[PDB]
């Protein structure tokens, strides 16, 4: 336990150190992209040790290390869930982020603000790891909105371009519409189950879960750009290509799917939500694949490919195969 | 209401019975405020006549403070006398009319019924 | 810019027999 | 300057109460308020009726 | 000049600090007028410690 | 409270007796020292409020409002001293005096034990506020703004005076502790309906309530920067503080008397949020943003749940720092281009990099990015309102979408795109301006670490 | 010319006469002191020491005490087969119902 | 902009670093109080109901 | 540290290693590296600190509140008695919030501990959570932001009247 928990946390703390050092304490400009890229590669290595331990024996644990706030009978504590989904996804996300940062060192070489670019990429990764390891819905919402705002800032990187600002605000618009569903689920869980913790939600296992699950489905629809709230994802190709590779193809856009996977103990007992997510994913995968057939911008084709693949992940949710949906996220 | 009090010595600033009351303390916060008003009047007098506000005519400023404090002291003595008389009249009347001011037989909350209005 | 203060046009509103 | 002035200060002086403005103001002003009053008043009266009859599930509802 | 002129430059800086001390002092004097229930509430009333004469001031 | 009242009063002789060139240094330094001592008000107990004397007390509701109030005075002195630089000495000192007197009335307002003492100081704040708007405002419209401000407030507050005196005659006391034990339920009669309205309309106008808010876009826009800071940060919260107190004696009538005001607020917040999307004046947009946020506080106070009361207290504090920061950010552009039009100066991120970071942080708190205390307050209100009626989540959800849109529209229009070619006097940001912005945002984000101290008595 | 009124003065650039200006005052010495008091009393004192003071507030509003008290009661009541909590807040023997 | 951030960092560290060192020294060489039953007939001071030495100093000095 | 009865946990059952592979186990060698490089120097520093604390040992106490008469025994409008009863009721109310939190913490620790078998093996914790939440809801739910002992008492009597009425017409049948 003592090694598992120590190393799982240091992975997260290690990524925050390049952020703190940009308080002009040890800061030197020229080496900064290499510094951030090196921290990612070490975070990948430290993340493999807890992953090996889970693979070996299935070890899982929850760390509720800091008590933040008690509201009468709702105790909110910073808590991390080191389980199947977070043990497998973290090394995969760090491995891919490692390559994209090395690629960015070449692609963005002539950008005068390359240090700010690497800071923003790192901030996205931190908020994504907060999202993946979150054990309560409030902490999840922190990561949920964190990636949204970093997405907004990276899409509108070239802020003199009117089209880039429009696309950046478009992503916020569609994602805030999805956030209404997220807020709905939090309100329902608090009112009906007196909790935002996943443990208590799964223990109480409500049978009348249509309303909270519909909220979570609406949240997924925006974050994973399913049909209805889909247009923002191809528009986000306004960003520099390293942004598209990381956020809007590999990691940020799977957060809607990931949210539904975390709540599979509720969706698996609800055939109505399975039917909704099945059809929603099916129309998304077909519609966006069809759009991809005629696009001439290479990034638009790959972007519509992502939407179509996300639709297939949502179909896997709808047929009650959450672990296959997670595997497709990783591959 | 108190114009025709039975023991009203008419047209007297401070009737003799007022001498049984404790005088206002010279450190009374109300008397200190009256002195402060006197000091403000002294500053205004300098200002309207375009003298240096803080320094000009310190003798005049002193008489502003003294006269306000002097008049304030007697007005507070009458003020305290008039409220003492009000209380004296009130308690005498209550004693003379016990049938109008009965001591209530007052119950505990365990016995009295209050409706509950849920906030939901 | 400098703080606006009443001009002759504003002030003449108060110079009539009635408001 | 003309554009910002026309979009604010100049509007009321050129406003006339008539059939068009009175109806639109009533429809856009009061309409939504009356509508939302009857949605919430109806929903809360139904919910209140169920709670008094013990027919609303509030098993774990202790935060409000 | 030293001391003088320095004092003339900077004597205003005692006003607010002395206001706080005086305000603090008057707050204590008001507490001495509200002692009707000192060591007499049902919750906290107790026997006085040998040397002690009041439970609070 | 005398340990705060007397030092505040001493700021006046300090200002008047200071060397001519040290009026800003002296008043700023000592007002910060007073703000530092206000942290001693954080001696709050789980059961009992901190009751100083017959006149004053502080509980978990008034304590954060007091700390915010005393914090704002040095910030306002910093924000004002540039645009008053050519004012003659005596008029500068009178301007500072109005700010000090406003602080004196406010800290006594928030700690008054007796509702009629609360009333007198609650109205007292009008006088210095009116003088600041009309004397030191910049445009012709400041005179009209002062009248709307004055007569909207008094139209409501004079009926409140009659109600309060009526309550004292019937209960025998207006002392707030006594009313907690002697409060009786309100029977449902026509006479009690108008008592309820008398006790609430004055506070509703100050929030402001949608429909009764027309004074705010005038007053908040025409005031000098210090006037706008205190008007939005603190004075709007007198209405919220007053409502949170007086609802104690209005149950159970609030159950049904709340409905018309909940509808005005829930629909009003969507209306005023939409207005922000088409505002052409940057200061006017920020002013309409306040109306939308305070609509949530009105709704939270009227549904009277422990969660809505914690959320309302957090929002009032969170909005105070955020709205004041936005006005200061908008003012810093105004001091350069001398116009409040939002489309006039564009692409300012290219010319003022660090100032564009303050704009971003101010915008993110305005749209309630978690885990900011802006979000914590808004979330708690949304949670409680969902329990009041599930359907409210639609109106709350739409408002959060619109709020994100106008918050980032303001950011994009002014900070991004291409700079305006002919505007060539955008000098670098002064140390004073940068310190002024960071003294807003730094305390705001620090409170995220220890939110309980701004969650009010229900925590 | 219509009335005698001064023309509007041109806006002064504090940096022009003082490239090291902090924006507080035209006098360079007063300008520096205004910066120092703001930064010292603002950041060094209020924000840093105030943050520390808030961090070490002695059990703000009794939350830690209540947790210790709840642990004590739960230990006692379970050790005696009593319910952890009762529906009645007040003993029914002290209450006299109507009718 | 660079000068401001330098000044901001200096003045936060001017007291920040001394406080962090003081807190560490207090935590190491004084530590926290140990919970104990109230000795029979003993009346603790109001500040003896708190754990951390800084907390009980605040309670004793100011509250 | 904490009392094991208040925050219970079942005995730990760890299977012994039983490899069937010649390959070395990387975790075993990482575990020994962790002990030498991390746990050992960290333990030494802690022991140094605990020696300093042992030189200066001082105590703090859990405050005890004497019981005072409650609101049911207070005469109407008698603020001095109502005040002491209301403060006691608020202290009890905060305590009851923490009791529910303790029971919730047990429930969540059980669900995580039992893994895929939690639905069966946490039945006791679920039952205790259900009972305490019902009792807490009976005491304090629906009082409103301006709650008090008086309103709590009014709510209890309304419930007692209903339970008394449902009995005379359940004993008549
Ligand atoms: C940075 C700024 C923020 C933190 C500043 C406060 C610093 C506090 C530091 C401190 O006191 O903790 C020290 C710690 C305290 O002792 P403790 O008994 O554990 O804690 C006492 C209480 O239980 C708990 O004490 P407490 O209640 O006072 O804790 C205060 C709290 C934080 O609270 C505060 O201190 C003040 C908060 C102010 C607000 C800060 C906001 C800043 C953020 C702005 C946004 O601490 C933290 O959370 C900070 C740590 C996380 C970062 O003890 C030590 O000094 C050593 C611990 C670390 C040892 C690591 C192992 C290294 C050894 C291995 C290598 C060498 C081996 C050689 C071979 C062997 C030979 C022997
Ligand atoms: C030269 C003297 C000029 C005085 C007459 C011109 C001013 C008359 C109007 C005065 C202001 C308006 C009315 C004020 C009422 C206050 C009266 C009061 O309360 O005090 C009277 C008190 C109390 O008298 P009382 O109790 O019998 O009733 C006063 C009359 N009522 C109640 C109707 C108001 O009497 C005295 O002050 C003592 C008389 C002293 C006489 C000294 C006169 C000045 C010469 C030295
Ligand atoms: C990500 C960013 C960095 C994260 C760092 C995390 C680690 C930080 C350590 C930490 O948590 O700190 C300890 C605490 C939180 O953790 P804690 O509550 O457990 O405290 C730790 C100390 N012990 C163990 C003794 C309890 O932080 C704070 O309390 C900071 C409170 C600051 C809020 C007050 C700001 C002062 C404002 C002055 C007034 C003027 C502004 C106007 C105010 C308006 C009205 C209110
Ligand atoms: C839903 C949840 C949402 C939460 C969102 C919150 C957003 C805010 C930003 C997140 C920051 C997370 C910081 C987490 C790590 C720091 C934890 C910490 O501050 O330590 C405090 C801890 C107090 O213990 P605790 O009982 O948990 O606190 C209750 C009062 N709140 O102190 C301790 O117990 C021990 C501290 C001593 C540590 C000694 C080690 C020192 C090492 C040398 C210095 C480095
Ligand atoms: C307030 C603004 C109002 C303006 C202020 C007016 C100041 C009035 C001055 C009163 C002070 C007089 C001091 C003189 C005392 C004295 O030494 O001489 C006594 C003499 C009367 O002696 P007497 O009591 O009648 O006979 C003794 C036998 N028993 O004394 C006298 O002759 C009495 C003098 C007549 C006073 C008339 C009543 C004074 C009240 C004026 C109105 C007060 C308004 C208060 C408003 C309340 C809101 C603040
Ligand atoms: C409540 C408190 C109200 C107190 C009223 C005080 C009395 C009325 C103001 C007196 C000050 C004044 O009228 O003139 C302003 C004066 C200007 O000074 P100067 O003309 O140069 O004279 C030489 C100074 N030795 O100023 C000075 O230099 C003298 C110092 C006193 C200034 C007092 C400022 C009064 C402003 C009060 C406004 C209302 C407060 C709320
Ligand atoms: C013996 C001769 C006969 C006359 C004697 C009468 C004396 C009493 C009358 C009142 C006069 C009080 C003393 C006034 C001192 C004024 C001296 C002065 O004007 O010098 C100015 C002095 C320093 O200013 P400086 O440094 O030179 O220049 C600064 C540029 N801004 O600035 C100062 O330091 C002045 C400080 C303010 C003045 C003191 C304020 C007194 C407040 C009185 C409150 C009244 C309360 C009454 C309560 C009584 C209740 C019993
Ligand atoms: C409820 C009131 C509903 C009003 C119904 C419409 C009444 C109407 O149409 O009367 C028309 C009359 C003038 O008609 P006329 O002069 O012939 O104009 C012809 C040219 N089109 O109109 C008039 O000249 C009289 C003016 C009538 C005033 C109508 C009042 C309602 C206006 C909307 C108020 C908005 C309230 C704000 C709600 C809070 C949120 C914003
Ligand atoms: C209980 C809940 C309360 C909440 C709801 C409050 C509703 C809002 C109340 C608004 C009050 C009226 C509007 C006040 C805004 C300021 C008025 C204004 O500025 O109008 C300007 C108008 C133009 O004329 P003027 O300014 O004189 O020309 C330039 C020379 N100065 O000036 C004029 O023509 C003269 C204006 C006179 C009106 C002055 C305000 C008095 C308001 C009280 C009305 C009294 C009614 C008494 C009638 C009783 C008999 C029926
Ligand atoms: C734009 C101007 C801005 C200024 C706005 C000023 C707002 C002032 C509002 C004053 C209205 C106060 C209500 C006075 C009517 C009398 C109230 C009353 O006593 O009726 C009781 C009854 C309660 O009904 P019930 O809940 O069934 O009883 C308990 C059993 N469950 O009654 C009920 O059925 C409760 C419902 C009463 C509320 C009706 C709501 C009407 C529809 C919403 C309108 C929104 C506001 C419209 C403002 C437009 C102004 C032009
Ligand atoms: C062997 C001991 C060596 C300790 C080295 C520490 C040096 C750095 C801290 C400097 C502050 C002075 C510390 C002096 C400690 C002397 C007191 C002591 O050692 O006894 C333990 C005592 C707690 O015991 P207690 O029972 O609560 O109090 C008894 C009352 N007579 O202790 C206390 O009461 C705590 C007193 C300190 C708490 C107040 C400090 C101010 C709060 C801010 C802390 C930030 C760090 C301070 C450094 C300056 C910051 C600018």
């Amino acid at each position: 336990m003592n090694m598992f928990s120590s190393l799982s946390l240091v992975t997260l703390l290690l990524l925050t150190m390049p952020i703190m050092m940009m308080s002009f304490n040890t800061y030197k400009p020229s080496n900064y992209p290499l510094y951030v890229k090196t921290a990612i590669s070490y975070a990948f290595i430290t993340s493999m040790i807890p992953t090996m331990m889970f693979i070996h024996s299935g070890q899982e644990l929850i760390i509720s290390n800091w008590h933040w706030l008690t509201i009468q009978t709702l105790k909110l504590s910073l808590s991390f869930k080191m389980d199947y989904f977070s043990m497998m996804f973290i090394p995969v996300a760090l491995f891919v982020t490692w390559s994209i940062m090395e690629f960015s060192m070449w692609y963005m070489y002539s950008d005068p603000n390359i240090n700010k670019f690497f800071k923003y990429l790192l901030l996205f990764l931190i908020t994504m790891l907060i999202l993946v390891t979150a054990n309560n819905l409030f902490q999840l919402f922190i990561g949920w909105e964190g990636v949204g705002i970093m997405s907004f800032l990276l899409i509108g990187w070239w802020y003199g371009r009117a089209d880039a600002n429009t696309a950046a605000l478009q992503a916020i618009l569609y994602n805030r519409i999805g956030d209404i569903g997220f807020i709905l689920a939090m309100a329902w869980f608090l009112t009906n189950l007196n909790t935002w913790d996943l443990q208590q939600i799964f223990m109480l296992n409500p049978s009348d879960s249509n309303m909270p699950l519909i909220g979570l489905a609406l949240a997924a629809t925006g974050k994973s750009a399913q049909f209805g709230l889909h247009p923002w994802l191809p528009s986000a190709m306004e960003g520099p290509t390293p942004v598209s590779a990381l956020l809007h193809s590999s990691t940020m856009v799977v957060a809607g799917i990931f949210l539904l996977i975390r709540f599979y103990p509720l969706t698996e007992n609800n055939k109505y939500i399975q039917s909704i997510t099945l059809c929603l994913g099916a129309i998304t995968t077909l519609f966006t694949a069809m759009c991809a057939l005629t696009q001439n911008d290479i990034k638009k084709i790959i972007a519509f490919s992502t939407s179509s693949q996300l639709g297939l992940m949502m179909v896997t949710i709808g047929i009650n195969q959450p672990y296959l949906a997670f595997l497709h996220i990783c591959t | 209401m108190m114009t025709g009090r039975q023991g009203r010595a008419t047209f007297q600033f401070l009737p003799d019975e007022a001498r049984s009351l404790p005088p206002p303390k010279l450190t009374d916060p109300r008397l200190a405020f009256v002195g402060f008003l006197g000091y403000c009047s002294g500053l205004i007098d300098n200002a309207i006549r375009r003298r240096p506000v803080l320094l000009a005519g310190l003798h005049r400023q002193l008489l502003y403070i003294t006269s306000f404090v002097f008049v304030g002291y007697y007005l507070l003595k009458r003020q305290d006398y008039m409220y003492a008389v009000r209380d004296h009249d009130m308690f005498s009347y209550i004693k003379s009319h016990p049938e109008d001011f009965p001591e209530k037989d007052k119950k505990t909350y365990g016995e009295v019924f209050e409706e509950f209005h849920p906030v939901r | 810019a400098r703080q606006w203060q009443p001009d002759v046009e504003w002030a003449e509103q108060y110079g009539g027999a009635v408001m | 300057v003309r554009w910002t002035y026309a979009r604010s200060a100049n509007i009321y002086p050129n406003f006339r109460p008539n059939t068009k403005t009175s109806l639109l103001g009533a429809l856009f002003g009061i309409g939504p308020l009356v509508f939302w009053y009857y949605v919430f008043k109806t929903d809360r009266d139904r919910k209140e009726k169920l709670i008094q009859e013990g027919k609303l599930d509030r098993t774990f509802n202790i935060s409000y | 000049m030293n001391l003088l002129q320095v004092v003339r430059d900077h004597w205003v800086h005692v006003l607010v600090p002395m206001g706080f001390v005086f305000g603090y002092y008057l707050d204590r004097k008001n507490d001495e007028k509200l002692t009707a229930f000192r060591n007499k509430s049902l919750l906290y009333k107790r026997e006085l410690k040998p040397n002690e004469e009041v439970t609070w001031k | 409270m005398l340990k705060y009242i007397i030092p505040t009063i001493m700021l006046m002789p300090l200002t008047w007796l200071s060397k001519n060139n040290m009026i800003w240094v002296n008043s700023t330094a000592h007002s910060l020292l007073i703000s530092f001592t206000s942290l001693l008000l954080m001696n709050q107990f789980g059961d009992n409020s901190l009751n100083f004397s017959l006149l004053f007390f502080s509980d978990s509701l008034s304590t954060p409002l007091l700390i915010l109030t005393m914090w704002l005075l040095p910030l306002m002195l910093m924000a004002s001293q540039h645009h008053l630089s050519k004012e003659n000495l005596t008029r500068k000192k009178l301007f500072i005096t109005m700010l000090i007197s406003l602080q004196l009335f406010l800290i006594m307002t928030f700690t008054a034990m007796e509702l009629i003492l609360f009333y007198i100081l609650f109205e007292a704040t009008l006088v210095p506020t009116l003088i600041i708007i009309t004397r030191w405002g910049n445009q012709t419209e400041r005179l009209n703004a002062g009248l709307y401000f004055l007569f909207y407030t008094l139209a409501g507050s004079l009926p409140l005076l009659v109600a309060l005196i009526y309550i004292q005659n019937t209960v025998g006391s207006l002392n707030f502790l006594m009313l907690q034990y002697w409060v009786q339920p309100v029977h449902n009669s026509w006479s009690n309906v108008f008592m309820w309205l008398a006790c609430m309309m004055a506070f509703m106008v100050k929030m402001p309530l949608y429909g009764l808010h027309l004074w705010l876009p005038k007053a908040h826009v025409e005031a000098p920067i210090a006037g706008s800071m205190v008007l939005a940060a603190v004075l709007l919260k007198l209405g919220g503080y007053g409502m949170l107190r007086i609802t104690l004696i209005l149950n159970p009538m609030t159950d049904f008397m709340a409905y018309p005001f909940i509808m005005l607020s829930l629909w009003g917040m969507i209306m005023t949020s939409s207005i922000c999307l088409r505002q052409t004046d940057l200061k006017s947009l920020i002013a309409y943003s306040s109306v939308s946020h305070m609509a949530l506080v009105i709704v939270a106070i009227l549904i009277q749940t422990p969660w809505s009361y914690m959320g309302a207290t957090a929002l009032m504090i969170a909005h105070g720092l955020t709205s004041s920061m936005l006005f200061c950010l908008a003012n810093s552009n105004y001091e350069r281009i001398h116009s409040r039009t939002m489309i006039l100066a564009r692409g300012l991120q290219t010319l003022l990099p660090l100032m564009a970071t303050w704009w971003l942080l101010a915008s993110l708190t305005n749209l309630a990015l978690p885990p900011t205390i802006n979000l914590i307050g808004e979330l708690f209100v949304v949670m409680s309102t969902f329990s009041w009626s599930n359907i409210t989540i639609i109106l709350m959800g739409v408002n959060m979408v619109i709020t994100a849109l106008y918050s980032l529209y303001m950011l994009i229009m002014t900070q991004r795109g291409k700079y305006t070619y002919h505007i060539n006097n955008i000098s670098p940001s002064f140390t004073r301006e940068n310190a002024l912005m960071s003294l807003h945002i730094l305390p705001l984000l620090l409170l995220t670490l220890n939110p309980k101290i701004i969650l009010g008595p229900l925590y | 010319l219509r009335w005698q009124e001064d023309p509007e003065p041109e806006d002064e650039n504090l940096y022009e006469k003082n490239p090291d200006s902090h924006g507080y005052d035209k006098d360079p010495a007063v300008d520096i002191w205004n910066m120092r008091v703001v930064f010292f009393f603002g950041f060094s004192i209020v924000l840093v020491l105030g943050s520390t003071f808030v961090a070490y507030l002695p059990d703000y509003r009794m939350q830690e005490w209540a947790r210790r008290e709840a642990e004590r009661l739960v230990k006692y009541r379970e050790a005696h087969g009593l319910p952890i909590m009762e529906s009645n807040c007040f003993d029914p023997s002290k209450i006299q119902l109507p009718e | 902009d660079k000068r401001f951030l330098k000044l901001l960092r200096f003045y936060i560290l001017l007291t920040g670093i001394p406080v962090a060192i003081g807190i560490t020294l207090i935590n190491v060489f004084i530590g926290e109080a140990e919970l104990a039953e109230i000795p029979e007939g003993y009346v603790p001071e109001h500040w003896e109901y708190f754990k951390h030495p800084i907390s009980r100093w605040i309670a004793r000095t100011f509250f | 540290s904490w009392d094991k009865d208040v925050y219970p946990e079942p005995p730990r059952r760890t299977p012994a290693p039983s490899p069937q592979t010649s390959l070395p186990n990387p975790i075993t060698y990482l575990t020994k590296a962790f002990d030498l490089l991390v746990d050992r120097p960290v333990t030494l520093v802690r022991e140094f600190i605990e020696r300093q604390h042992a030189k200066n040992k001082y105590y703090y106490y859990h405050r005890e509140f004497r019981r005072v008469p409650d609101i049911t025994e207070c005469q109407e409008k008698d603020v001095l008695c109502m005040f002491e009863a209301e403060m006691q009721w608020r202290r009890d109310y905060k305590v009851d919030q923490e009791i529910v939190n303790i029971i919730q913490e047990r429930l969540k620790a059980c669900q995580q501990r039992e893994g895929e078998s939690h639905r069966q093996n946490c039945a006791k914790e679920l039952e205790q959570f259900t009972q305490v939440v019902k009792a807490y809801q009976d005491r304090y739910h629906d009082l409103g932001a301006h709650y008090s002992a008086r309103k709590c008492l009014a709510k209890q009597k309304q419930r007692m009247l209903a339970e008394r009425k449902a009995a005379k017409e359940a004993a008549a049948a």
